[PDB]
């Protein structure tokens, strides 16, 4: 079904988040907190986790589960995609302007707590 | 990575002087650098330096310590004046990353502070 | 934010694990660093945040604890590790240390 | 309909953005106003927010409204895209020469003016 | 009709020169004339701005002038980037030798003078 | 069958490694364990060794077996990415915040250990 | 006809070239001789302006002629990236080893004389 | 047939390398063999050299030979890209670690030998 | 930035010194460098491209000569010659691709005379 | 390239607008640098390329033309502001400066 | 690039001598450095790979000792017990990746006797 | 490794092409130097890796061999490049260098 395409599109979108944080350069006296850095790895690695995940469930293809498991990785997969998104930005920008990455922050604000909702919703419909 | 510093010895008290320290083998420009004291066994910490170029002083000496990076010539001096009877201790130069935990010290540096001869 | 010191001085045989503690004051999390100082030289940084060695570090040590209270401890102690440690917490300046205490040793009267 | 094509056009304008942002030489010397680092963030962090957003939106699928706001989340894509390329050349080269910067600038706004009557038109005809 | 293939296009090249636009590296100690730099900065954002322009034709689909319209954008947006690559190349090697980027710019010239023809022919015949 | 997608894959998440390792700033100062760099070698060349392999079984068509060794090589592949990205944190953060590097490590490690738990299942049940 | 899959190939050439040439790093104490740095501009300049006029010529669509000189302009294209290839490894290695380049030049010969013939052949029978 | 896939792919693995190529940076105090050099430019030539001619070949189109040709220029398009990305982690990892380097020779080498095996296979049946 | 530079004062006629400048805040490797002297208008006397090429000014292009310590980040000037008209201040400049000053040294009072 | 300057002593009063003109010789464009010399010290730069502010310049200051004729003018100009003001042209080596004008002051008398 | 030496001129047996050679017009810091003697029939002296490694002639492996400073961008070499053999130019070169030298410097004669 | 001189004396008229040649001992492939001292300066690099000429080097000197023999020949010899070649292994250390021969003349006696 549509698991092809979502397969497709979230090993993409996994592996563009890889190659960013392969390229950011940081330095010994950043100003940025340890807790944002550690935030940094737990985001990319679960990101990345998350879309194999999918793509490996995708290669699997009662059914109704899986189907909904499908979804909702995908679903995932984007959460975490816009997360590191914003992590990204705040690293990149933190060491100019404070103002920008809190700007960052909290105009990701909205669209997070909207797919938030949304996977509440599936997630309460999901068994 | 090597740290080498050298001051003076004995002064006289309200003197003054000023300690340098050599480092070779990283990037300086790249490395917040400390003065860290231990009187004659407490390690107590003395100062730092971002090396835009902020300092910080400890809780006692922010009137008669100053430090100063000099990234081209590589070296972290501190100028120290006024100094009294309690300020003669061994001085080593450190480096810190990114957690405010040393991890190369120098060699030290004594510097007593009394007035005799 | 200051650092306590239970014992001084930890009477400790050859082998045998010894613990030495460091009860910090505030709530100071994971940022805190142990550092050797054998008699007369500049002492050398054993962990980093508390719970990671350093890289040429022997690995009979073993620090832990978190937010208020830390303790490094030495499995299958050496006798060439007679000397003294100090704690450090590293969250906010003023950098204190420890009043440290030395690794001492028993045996014969 | 036409949400698949405009989600890839959008999604690829995001990237583009993206991988434009994050290989991006700053400096602590740099004479940008610091609006213009904020403006460069909130414009590429709008940017792949609203592309993830049309792309959730149209996979996820009063209903023609919503059509009306995908064609208005494109041409919004497309409008922060070329904003976002005049904050780029601006914070490219003003350190260098400010008035190919401003030359930049004013010869993006006349096409950004029809764009803009454009979105307006559509906004005073928005339901 | 061939719309869609000429939105992908366009979209492509336009920001295949923004960021090569993003990675390239001058120095206060330039040889380059300044107008050199302003022209750089007018046609990376006129190409840009003529791609979007395009892409949003092509959203948007007396029905012959908007056929015409998009054609002569694509055309355009071809102009453009031909140009573009020419003072890309010319920045890049101007530094080092002025013969290899005159050379570009003469390697350039005929194929220059072929879609300038071209485009005064279909300009002609555009209403 | 599925071969043709598990092989467009495994091809793209082996180019999405190898233009990571290819980009990746070393210094001689580094306090990884030179086993950290050993098994990001091994890591990325097993990768890039098997994605071809599976490439060249797939498109140069007992033989069920040669078809579950093509699901194997595939699950290999998504497993082998996930590790690379762990090293690849790794060898990035260690210089830097080792508690990053260890916390990236400690939060992959359950979904590693489903991944291997579904490998050793199909490894048990291998004909 | 072939000429959408030639024009896709000249195009897919032409960028890899273009991406290549951005990311070169030079010096002002490189040994290449000038002529080397002005056959790497013309060889880039060239390239992409014909994988450029072949897209136009094929889609804005004697005429026999026209379609033998699109085959001349993929095979142009093939040549033009070969001889590409041969001046980017030159001008890379030409401070470090002289001999690797002079070795890659000498084994890069008879595949040239060969491409170079049939070339020839098709122009003793161009009309 | 099967030849515009092989003439896709062997352009695009060609032009990979050859970026790959294009971003190694080396110094006049490494430790790597200058023919370990040599060895890369004579590689990284033949692979670009033998993809180009793969795709002239399928341009192209006693047709039993064209295509028993045609698919063995695919094969060892394959062979000279595996070798090159072995001699590609070696000159990147050879300053810090040779047993890095090392390790990874002996992880390409089964996989070299299987292919090697196949192709002269091919080659003793290809008339 | 900060460009501070330190000659001498009075000489005597047919004289010479070196001036010099430090120049501390930036990336010295990276910018061209000036001499400007200064009837109370200012008026340019030399410039340095940080290849190594030289300017001079309309008037003395025979008696002044910069050099510049990229590794020291030094700027040096020697005159040679002086005359009693070449009593001025000389500020040492940078330039940033407009041939326009931004960043101007302290000052150095520089007396040509035969009087004491 | 030759600058002249009309008037050396632009005799103003306080927050009235000021025009200080610089009549370039040649075509020089828009390569012009205004500098502005308070009594004793290193000016300072305050218009670049003849339209362009500076980073730290309050916007009082307004400078165009272009070609041979360029043209400093200040509304609400200030009293603090009395200085020297040099036009200098970027164009062609060597770069020369106006004869410079002051920013006088009238008043009482 | 250019490089320029100057050690001293005639000193006594068993004596010792430090000779150095600037280095202007290049990255010093990725660049292996050499010294070569010459008495007619040149002949090398020693090679410091500026991790910082040495590696001293089939005689001097003893008596002589190579130092790099980067940063002030010199190449030193202290000889000590030196003999009525020694008495040669010294010319220190760079290589380049094929253990062949390009830029030679200008020389440095070291006479070692016992006159005067 | 040690390299040979078979004449030291090339004695050679103008505008005729020497021969001057360099038995190296061991099996050096082509990592041979070919360096020129004009008399009384630094000698200057003539030919690297004993084919490929450098970069201000007139083309009259034609280096070949390989493994333990090569030769540098000169065809249209000058009169000003009477001076003295000298070639070098660059294979393993220590870099060792020929005997070296000049560049003699034949003439009027
Ligand atoms: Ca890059």
């Amino acid at each position: 079904a549509k698991l092809k395409a979502s397969s497709k599109t979230s090993a993409l979108l996994s592996g563009f988040a890889m190659v960013a944080m392969v390229e950011v350069q940081l330095d010994h006296d950043t100003n940025v907190p340890p807790g944002m850095l550690i935030a940094f790895a737990i985001c990319t690695t679960l990101l990345v986790a998350v879309a194999m995940l999918a793509l490996m469930i995708s290669t699997c293809i009662l059914h109704w589960y899986i189907e909904t498991a499908w979804a909702f990785s995908t679903l995932l997969g984007l959460i975490l995609f816009l997360l590191e998104i914003a992590i990204l930005c705040w690293v990149k920008f933190y060491d100019l302007s404070p103002p920008a990455a809190w700007s960052a922050t909290v105009v990701l604000i909205p669209v997070m707590i909207i797919f938030m909702a949304f996977a509440i919703h599936f997630y309460r419909s999901l068994v | 990575v090597q740290l080498v510093e050298s001051g003076g010895g004995l002064v006289q008290p309200k003197g003054s002087l000023k300690l340098s320290c050599a480092a070779s083998g990283f990037t300086f420009n790249t490395y917040a650098m400390h003065w860290v004291r231990q009187a004659p066994k407490g390690l107590e910490w003395v100062a730092r330096i971002r090396t835009n170029y902020a300092t910080y002083y400890a809780d006692s000496v922010k009137d008669r310590f100053t430090i100063s990076r000099d990234d081209s010539q590589s070296m972290l001096y501190l100028q120290m004046n006024n100094l009294k009877t309690e300020d003669t201790a061994m001085y080593y130069c450190v480096r810190q990353k990114y957690g405010n935990y040393f991890d190369y010290w120098g060699q030290g540096t004594t510097l007593t502070v009394s007035s005799a001869k | 934010v200051v650092m306590t010191q239970s014992q001084k001085f930890m009477s400790t045989s050859v082998g045998d694990r010894v613990s030495v503690t460091c009860k910090a004051s505030q709530n100071v999390g994971i940022n805190v660093a142990w550092y050797q100082q054998k008699p007369g030289q500049s002492p050398k940084a054993l962990i980093n945040s508390a719970s990671y060695r350093n890289s040429g570090v022997p690995d009979r040590f073993t620090g832990g604890g978190s937010g208020t209270d830390f303790t490094l401890t030495i499995n299958n102690v050496q006798s060439e590790d007679l000397a003294e440690y100090f704690c450090q917490q590293c969250n906010s300046y003023p950098l204190t240390f420890g009043a440290g205490t030395k690794l001492e040793l028993r045996r014969a009267d």
